[PDB]
C-alpha cells in the first residue's frame, strides 16, 4: 500500500495487532502518511467541504483541520476551496529548449564528421 | 603552367662551347616540348625555374571570399521551398532503395570480375544511397540548428 499509494493503510495499522510491537513502532508512519495524502489532493480536487477533509485526513476535531488547512494555505470559506497548483503555468515555451536542442544538433554534426 | 626561357649563344655552342652553355640550374625535367627543346634546351634556350613571394597581406587579403553578416544563420531557405525538397529526395530513396534489394541477391551469386566491370545503370548500387543522404541530412540538419539559433539570438 505504502509505494503505491492506497489509504486505509492508516485503518490497518491499528488491525495489525497480532504482534503488539508493530503497534507500538509503525505510529511513526502515520505523520508521513498524511502528507503523501495532502500532496495528491492538491492536485486531485478543487472544491470539498471542510468535514470531508477531516475524514480523509484521518483526523477527528474540527481544530486540527483548521491548522492543516493554514500550513498548505488554503481559504475556509462554507467549502474547503483549493488553489491551482497542478499546473499553473504551463511548459508553453520552447525558448527554454531553444539552447539545449542547439547543442544536440551539434552533436550530430560532430558524429557525422569526426574521424571515424 | 608558367616556364621561362633564355635564348643561348647557338654560335658560341657549335666553337666548342656546346658542354659550355651549363649556367648552374637545379633541375626537374621536362618533356612534350622536347619538340623545340631538344635543340631549345640544347641549342637555343634554356629552362629558367619559377617562384612566388606569398606576402601575408595578400594572402590575408586574396582569403576573403564571403561576406556572411547577411548570409547563413542570418537566414534560412523557404519552409515550404524546404519540404517540397524533402519530398522528392525520400521517395527517391524507395526507387533506388528497389534495386538495391535486387542487388544484394545478385552479388551474392557472382564473381567479383561480373560485379566489377557492372557499369551499365549505376543507379542500381550504393553510390547513390550516399550521394542522396549526404545532401539530404546535411540538409537537414542544418537546415535544423538555423531554426534554433535564431530562437534565441533573435529572442
Amino acid at each position: 500500500y505504502l509505494m503505491e499509494g492506497s489509504y486505509n493503510k492508516v485503518f490497518l495499522a491499528k488491525g495489525n495487532i497480532p504482534a503488539e510491537s508493530y503497534t507500538f513502532f509503525i505510529d511513526i508512519l502515520l505523520d508521513t502518511i498524511r502528507d503523501e495524502i495532502a500532496g495528491c489532493i492538491e492536485k486531485a480536487y478543487e472544491k470539498i467541504l471542510f468535514t470531508e477533509a477531516t475524514r480523509i485526513l484521518f483526523f477527528n476535531t474540527p481544530k486540527k483541520m483548521t491548522d492543516y488547512a493554514k500550513k498548505r494555505g488554503w481559504v475556509l470559506g462554507p467549502n474547503n476551496y483549493y488553489s491551482f497548483a497542478s499546473q499553473q503555468q504551463k511548459p508553453e515555451d520552447t525558448t527554454i529548449p531553444s539552447t539545449e536542442l542547439a547543442k544536440q544538433v551539434i552533436e550530430y554534426a560532430r558524429q557525422l564528421e569526426m574521424i571515424v | 603552367v608558367i616556364d621561362a626561357f633564355r635564348l643561348i649563344n647557338a654560335n658560341m655552342m657549335v666553337l666548342g662551347h656546346e658542354p659550355r652553355q651549363t649556367t648552374s640550374n637545379l633541375g626537374h625535367l621536362n618533356k612534350p616540348s622536347i619538340q623545340a627543346l631538344i635543340h631549345g634546351l640544347n641549342r637555343h634556350y634554356y629552362s629558367i625555374t619559377i617562384n612566388y613571394r606569398k606576402n601575408e597581406l595578400e594572402q590575408k587579403m586574396l582569403l576573403n571570399l564571403h561576406k556572411k553578416s547577411w548570409m547563413e544563420g542570418l537566414t534560412l531557405q523557404d519552409y515550404s521551398e524546404h519540404c517540397k525538397h524533402n519530398e522528392s529526395v525520400v521517395k527517391e530513396m524507395l526507387e533506388l532503395a528497389k534495386n538495391y534489394n535486387k542487388a544484394v541477391e545478385e552479388e551474392d551469386k557472382m564473381t567479383p570480375e561480373q560485379l566489377a566491370i557492372k557499369n551499365v545503370g549505376k543507379q542500381d548500387p550504393k553510390r547513390h544511397l550516399e550521394e542522396h543522404v549526404d545532401v539530404l541530412m546535411t540538409s537537414n540538419i542544418v537546415q535544423c540548428l538555423a531554426a534554433m539559433l535564431d530562437t534565441v539570438v533573435f529572442k
